[PDB]
RNA sequence: CGUCAAAGCACUUUGCAAAAGCUAACGUAUCUGUUUCUUGCCUUUUACCAGAAACAGCCGUUUGUAAGGUGUGCUAAUUUGACUGUAUAGUUUUUGUAAUCUUUU
């Protein structure tokens, strides 16, 4: 599915997100998942209060994520057709 | 199924979420979990606004969907002309008779 | 207009472009030959003597051949001029067992800081007049790195030649010691020590790696041997039914060696040539009793003399090379 | 499904977990799960007061987990 | 109409096996080296002639013996390989395919042993020459 | 295999159009002629020898499209396309940690 591949493509860039917790996190993204796990660095948190903090490394659970906010160049990225028997989108030379 | 959902693709949408917040923008990509991707997004928390950009929502977070606006955006046949003329027929009467 | 390039296939594709892409013109291409180089075999019997045009300075230096273990190290980049003198002297002392004062006294490497030639000090009066010699550092190098880029025999590069500054007579002022009065005489010292030391040509050989079936082998050997070939190794290579046949060949005698393999072994047997080595020509290039005939080829030591006359003939130099007396000073 | 998460780089290192109900824990990461159930040893609470109680070996549930941090680089 | 045909594997097998006495046995192409339609064109253009092949009508100071170095005559085979190099004033010429991979398929003579059986022509595979990390 | 859309379907006869778009077998085949030049063997020109360049014919090939023919179905069969095509109540989305109250501006 495409909504997951877009995420994997923003690895490296800086990302903003929102959790069920209520707080938003901002930082460089290192790894993601099909679950919607994340692995980030140099995070700058900002809760409901406005309280800023620093977190060196973080892992997440996707279940806990509400929504992400992604860089602007990631709208020209390709959105593929996928297929019935494939996990990752990718381009497809073969039959279909 | 998901036949209806492809029809919505590339329309400006109004998406209400479980939090109450409402996101707005075009729809680029769609999922089996209802993960939506949205372009040039704007929340309306309520007399309020914010600019985000590209937003990827989960399925858990989404409540309802609603279209705001519509989707954004044999050379030459044989025939030849001529000028005038309008010949007079000597005979009258129909074509087949005589 | 002599032009260079790695080998047959390379040359073909130049002379294709210039003939049909760049210029749209006909040509008369010559039969291809190798680029030669030149070295010293032994030490010089007579020590050198030289005078400046002003006769205020006298330079003399000895030429000796390097060991083959050393020459390769320089061209690889194991030793530089840019390193400290103490690190460089540790190299020679521990590998080739040089003296302690001899090891520190290295001036600069050969033609354009790579070619295997070395300058060195061999005297005591330099310790007495040290600051006097330090005004004559670059005046030697600019007639040495320029003067050994080209050579005596064919106007070509030089390999494995050491230099040993013995006597240095000097004058009061540094106006008597000028650029125009030292450089063109400092260079003449190298050419004089060559002729006394008995020099010889060296030519490039390249590693021919043949592949083949077992039955074709005998033809490869019989072909190689006629063009001076030393098989370094012959094995049935693993995982595939082919025999490797590594080899060496003197570039002059590999003109179309590839096409004769493929013909005679009927489409079996491929071969490549990768630049390697430098092998000395058997005979002596300065021997008056040799001259044979311009039509037929050479065989043994008589071949070395043959290349020299012919190479100089093409350049437009004096053919005999009898004008050794010009560069040998006077005695 | 069941993408076994990338927690190999956290094994046998200290952590600063956060869980549901704003409760958080320190511990050495021993083992992990498909569903992100965790095994922590030398477990110390961080109470809302700040009073730190030593517990020992503990198995935190996957569902609960909000996040997982590293104290030292 | 009888255009287009599709044949089973076993059928094509028999046809092959019946026709065997006619059709060839090269598979490589390397075999041809100086016997390609290209080579023969250059021969024609250079007016030289190669041994087994055809021979046509012709189509169409600096030298100095004392400047040359006579070392191995240079044959006609050499001109028809690298015509731009070894030969001057080369026009109307065609350049040929320099080498192909080489096929390493020997067909099974004795058809009892299986499809995948280490053949005795391949060299053992021993590796005692090597020095690793 | 599954869905949706289009269409009769397979086989065949003619007509009419095309067939280097980024160096490549419309044809893993291959023949005759004209003109202009060069050489052969020659004196009757034709008929020819064997090279070149420039044009032509002929024997064939493919595709699209139009109308037909035979056999079968138009209460069916076949072809052709298109597609974000799978089924999960027990931890990372669709069988809920929800429900409810109160204070501040």
């Amino acid at each position: 599915s495409l909504c997951i591949k877009l995420l994997h493509e923003t690895q490296g860039h800086i990302v903003t997100m929102e959790l069920e917790n209520g707080s938003t996190y901002r930082g460089k993204l290192i790894e993601a998942e099909d679950n919607m796990n994340c692995q980030m660095r140099d995070i700058s948190v900002t809760a409901r209060d406005g309280r800023v903090s620093h977190l060196d490394q973080v892992y997440i659970r996707g279940s806990h994520i509400r929504f992400l906010i992604v860089p602007d160049m990631l709208r020209n990225a390709p959105m593929f057709k996928v297929g019935p028997g494939r996990s990752v989108p990718l381009p497809t030379r073969g039959r279909r | 199924g998901t036949t209806k959902m492809v029809s919505l693709l590339n329309h400006s949408l109004n998406v209400t979420t479980k939090d109450g917040r409402t996101f707005v923008g075009q729809l680029l990509a769609f999922d089996g979990f209802m993960n939506l991707v949205l372009s040039d997004c704007q929340e309306y928390r309520h007399e309020e606004k914010r600019m985000l950009g590209l937003v990827i929502l989960r399925g858990e977070f989404i409540v309802s969907l609603s279209v705001q606006g519509p989707p954004p955006m044999l050379l030459s046949g044989p025939g030849v002309a001529r000028p005038a003329g309008r010949g007079i027929p000597l005979g009258q009467a129909p074509v087949g008779l005589a | 207009h002599t032009i260079f390039g790695t080998g047959e296939m390379y040359m073909d594709c130049l002379l294709y472009d210039l003939r049909t892409l760049y210029s749209e013109i006909e040509i008369r291409v010559s039969d291809p030959v190798a680029r030669f180089c030149e070295t010293a075999v032994d030490t010089s019997s007579i020590k050198c003597f030289s005078d400046t045009p002003n006769k205020k300075n006298r330079i003399t230096m000895v030429v000796e051949p390097l060991e083959k273990g050393i020459s390769n190290d320089i061209e690889n980049g194991k030793v530089n001029i840019n390193w400290p003198q103490k690190r460089i002297s540790e190299f020679f002392q521990k590998n080739y067992d040089w003296d302690l004062l001899a090891s520190r006294s290295i001036w600069a490497f050969g033609p354009d800081d790579r070619g295997t030639n070395i300058l060195r000090d061999d005297t005591l009066s330099t310790d007495v007049d040290k600051n006097v010699l330090n005004s004559v550092k670059e005046y030697i190098k600019q007639g040495f790195q320029w003067g050994t880029r080209e050579g005596p025999l064919c106007d070509e590069t030089i390999r494995n030649v050491n230099f040993r500054l013995m006597d240095v007579v000097l004058a009061p002022e540094q106006i008597y010691r000028g650029g125009g009065q030292i450089i063109p005489t400092a260079r003449r010292v190298c050419y004089s020590s060559f002729l006394t030391a008995s020099p010889r040509l060296m030519e490039p050989v390249y590693m021919v790696e043949v592949h083949a079936p077992a039955d074709s082998l005998p033809i490869i050997y019989d072909l190689l041997t006629r063009r001076r070939g030393h098989v370094l190794q012959d094995i049935p290579r693993p995982g595939s039914p082919l025999y490797l046949v590594r080899a060496l060949i003197p570039v002059i005698d590999s003109c179309g060696f590839e096409t004769d393999l493929r013909v005679h072994t009927q489409g079996q047997a491929m071969c490549q040539m990768v630049f390697d080595h430098w092998q000395v020509v058997p005979g002596d290039p300065l021997d008056k009793s040799i001259k044979p005939k311009p039509l037929e080829p050479a065989r043994g030591s008589d071949l070395a003399r043959d290349f020299l006359i012919k190479t100089r003939r093409r350049k437009g130099l004096v053919e005999d090379v009898s004008t050794t007396r010009y560069f040998d000073q006077e005695m | 499904k069941a993408g076994a998460p990338d927690l190999k780089k956290y094994l046998d290192r200290q952590v600063f977990v956060q869980l549901n109900g704003s409760r958080k824990v320190y511990g050495v990461l021993r083992g992990y799960d498909i569903f992100l159930n965790i095994v922590l040893e030398d477990s110390i609470e961080e109470k809302v007061d700040g009073e730190k109680v030593k517990i020992g070996s503990v198995a935190i549930r996957g569902n609960s987990v909000i996040m997982i941090e590293t104290l030292d680089k | 109409t009888y255009r287009r045909w599709k044949l089973n594997l076993p059928q094509m097998a028999n046809l092959h096996r019946l026709g065997y006495q006619l059709l060839s046995d090269l598979r490589d192409d390397n075999y041809f080296y100086l016997f390609n339609d290209n080579s023969f064109f250059t021969a024609k253009a250079l007016n030289v002639a190669i041994p087994g092949g055809p021979k046509f009508e012709p189509l169409y100071e600096f030298n100095d013996i004392y400047k040359l170095i006579i070392r191995h005559p240079i044959k006609t085979e050499y001109r028809i390989a690298f015509p731009y190099l070894y030969n001057s004033r080369a026009r109307s010429v065609a350049l040929s395919e320099y080498h192909q991979p080489s096929n390493v398929f020997v067909p099974p003579e004795d058809p009892d042993l299986p499809a995948f059986f280490w053949d005795p022509i391949i060299n053992p595979i021993t590796s005692r020459q090597l020095t690793l990390h």
